């Protein structure tokens, strides 16, 4: 059991720098320029509802 | 054995428990050595309380 | 595996459906981070003692309210907050989780559990700041806390909401009590009763890192941790978080009192939570009283300790049971922090540092350690046969400078020496092994009625385990009277001096 919690965690902190490998895939996109459109939509969605 | 999700062993040594079930059974082998004390006993007893009971009479 | 991505990916979307209702009536940007605390333009609509959270994950305490500007204060080292950051408010007044999921994890003073164990199962939030039960919920306290020491329920018996202090010094054997005591709770956490039950909540402050982790890995080599609940506050993080987690510990101690169980709570060590409290006070210009201690630092220990008591039968007869920890310096009771806390609490155990020096562990001054509200709360067995040892024990400290001249004298005060020095030797006790009242009565029963002064003074340690494991073969059925009635009838006194001459004969 306490070797099945120390497997979990070993995976877990292989998907923390696999967490860190999506930042740099996601950071090199234009979704930089894409995303501004999903605020601007999201700020119409909330400003409006009041 | 439902805490363990990539089991593979606890079936193993289950089965190896359930082997071992019949682990290994005592000795109550003494049947004819713990009679002869009992009997080397008891006559020395019977002999010490005959003899102080006509003692202390006499 | 991907488990827990799917959780995490589920509050992505509570993140995400937050950021659709996300309008935070608070910002303000960030004038002055200055002394470990953070000046706030803005947030014009936000409460007294409201969190807060800076745009680095640091969360914040808004302590102070001033025409112009807030004062918060962090909860953290200030290496994440910047000037000119954005300050969104949470909304809360500061509340931790509290309901019986915590039991088992390690959390530090706001609820987030550090033992990589998943999240917190929580049923509930609730206020750090909570009132203390007023004089009419309340009532005296009646029901023993078997601490499984010999000396502590010998001679300071700890009432279920009857707040004790474990004062001593450094490296003088103080947190051993209180493992000790949480230990030998295990007798009614396997059994099933709920009001014999006794959850403990074991709250470090100021320590190490390594020291809170061994004392983990010690609650689970005995299997304490079905019950135990860690609130750390560990040396290494800053100083309000020190300031704040003996408060939520006792916000998770409430939840236990007001839902009819019963719980004790440790506090470990209330002389470093006044040292993080003279930080913050000496960090925001108010000025220091005696001995540097800011003013009101009666009242910081007094709203703490005063939420626990027990409660009547009208609020469901929970309870809340307190051993603050306080280090003093050198054998001393008269500072101005271990004036406050022995202002407050009901009783001392003072832990003097000469007897540990000779090795009697615990080191229990008898002479000194009492209790006010304990006479009327002990099991009735130990009360029926410890009624002249606390009596015997002054005099046998009468006489203690007084037989240090050698000089020859009458035979009641040999008779008392020596029956003293049996019962000093005999109250020691080795660590983790915490004996039940089942088995205190006898040991102190052979001690009281002179049966143990043919013995040599070195037999009594292993004395102890001898007639111990004799009245465990052989007169099983007596300690199962004491076990059930809890009170030695005259019968039971009988088989009890025939069980102990027997055994004394040789
Ligand atoms: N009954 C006992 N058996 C064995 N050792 C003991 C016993 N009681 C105390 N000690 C020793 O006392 C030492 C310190 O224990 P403890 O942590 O209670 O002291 P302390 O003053 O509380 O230290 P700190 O204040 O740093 O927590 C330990 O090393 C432990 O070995």
């Amino acid at each position: 059991v306490r070797y099945e919690a120390s497997l979990r965690q070993l995976e877990q902190r292989q998907l923390a720098k696999s967490v860190i490998s999506r930042v740099q895939s996601e950071l090199g996109n234009p979704k930089f320029q894409e995303k501004v459109l999903q605020q601007s939509i999201s700020e119409i969605e909330q400003l409006l509802s009041k | 054995r439902s805490v363990l999700k990539n089991t593979s062993v606890i079936d193993k040594i289950e089965s190896y428990v359930k082997q071992y079930k019949p682990v290994k059974i005592d000795a109550s082998k003494q049947l004819q050595v713990i009679e002869s004390f009992e009997k080397h006993a008891m006559t020395n007893a019977k002999e010490t309380e005959s003899l102080v009971s006509k003692e202390l009479k006499d | 595996k991907a488990q827990p991505t799917e959780v995490s990916s589920i509050l992505e979307e509570r993140i995400k459906g937050v950021s659709d209702e996300a309008n935070l009536n608070e910002t303000g940007r960030v004038l002055a981070v200055g002394d470990g605390i953070a000046r706030v333009f803005g947030l014009n609509n936000i409460q007294a003692e409201e969190l807060v959270e800076f745009s680095s994950g640091v969360k914040g305490m808004a302590l102070n309210l001033e025409p112009g500007q807030v004062g918060i204060v962090l909860f953290g080292s200030d290496r994440l907050v910047k000037e000119g950051e954005l300050v969104k408010r949470t909304g809360n007044i500061v509340d931790v989780p509290v309901g019986p999921g915590l039991l088992g994890r390690v959390v530090d003073a706001l609820g987030n559990p550090i033992d990589g164990k998943g999240p917190i199962d929580a049923a509930g939030r609730s206020r750090a700041q909570v009132k203390a039960p007023g004089i009419l919920p309340r009532r005296s306290v009646h029901e023993p806390v078997q601490t499984g020491l010999k000396a502590v329920d010998a001679l300071v018996p700890i009432g279920r909401g009857q707040r004790e202090l474990i004062i001593g010094d450094r490296q003088t054997g103080k947190t051993a009590v209180a493992l000790d005591t949480i230990l030998n709770q295990k007798r009614w956490n396997n059994g099933s009763d709920e009001s014999k039950k006794l959850y403990c909540v074991y709250v470090a402050v100021g320590q190490k890192r390594s020291t809170v982790a061994q004392l983990v890995q010690t609650l689970e080599q005995h299997d304490a941790m079905k019950y135990s609940i860690i609130v750390a506050a560990t040396a290494s993080e800053a100083a309000p978080l020190q300031y704040l987690a003996p408060f939520t510990a006792a916000s998770i101690g409430e939840w236990f009192r007001d839902n009819g169980k019963h719980a004790l709570i440790v506090y470990d060590d209330l002389s470093k939570q006044a040292v993080a409290y003279r930080q913050l006070s000496l960090l925001l210009r108010r000025p220091p009283g005696r001995e540097a201690y800011p003013g009101d630092v009666f009242y910081l220990h007094s709203r703490l300790l005063e939420r626990a008591a027990k409660l009547s039968e009208k609020e469901g007869s929970g309870s809340l049971t307190a051993l603050p920890v306080i280090e003093t310096q050198g054998g001393d009771v008269s500072a101005y922090i271990p004036t406050n806390v022995i202002s407050i609490t009901d009783g001392q155990i003072f832990l003097e540092a000469e007897l540990f020096y000779k090795g009697i562990r615990p080191a229990i001054n008898v002479g000194l350690s009492v209790s006010r509200v304990g006479s009327a709360a002990q099991v009735k067995a130990l009360k029926q046969v410890a009624g002249s040892l606390k009596l015997f024990l002054a005099q046998y400290r009468e006489v203690a400078a007084f037989a240090q001249f050698g000089s020859d004298l009458d035979a009641s005060t040999k008779q008392t020496l020596v029956r003293g020095e049996r019962l000093t030797q005999l109250l020691k006790q080795n660590q983790y092994s915490p004996l039940a009242t089942e088995e205190q009565v006898p040991l102190i029963y052979a001690g009281v009625n002179g049966h143990l002064d043919g013995i040599e003074l070195s037999r009594i340690g292993e004395f102890e385990s001898s007639f111990l494991s004799y009245l465990k073969s052989n007169h099983n059925e007596l300690l199962t009277e004491i076990r059930e009635k809890g009170e030695l009838s005259k019968e039971l006194l009988a088989s009890l001096k025939s069980a102990t001459e027997s055994f004394v004969a040789t």
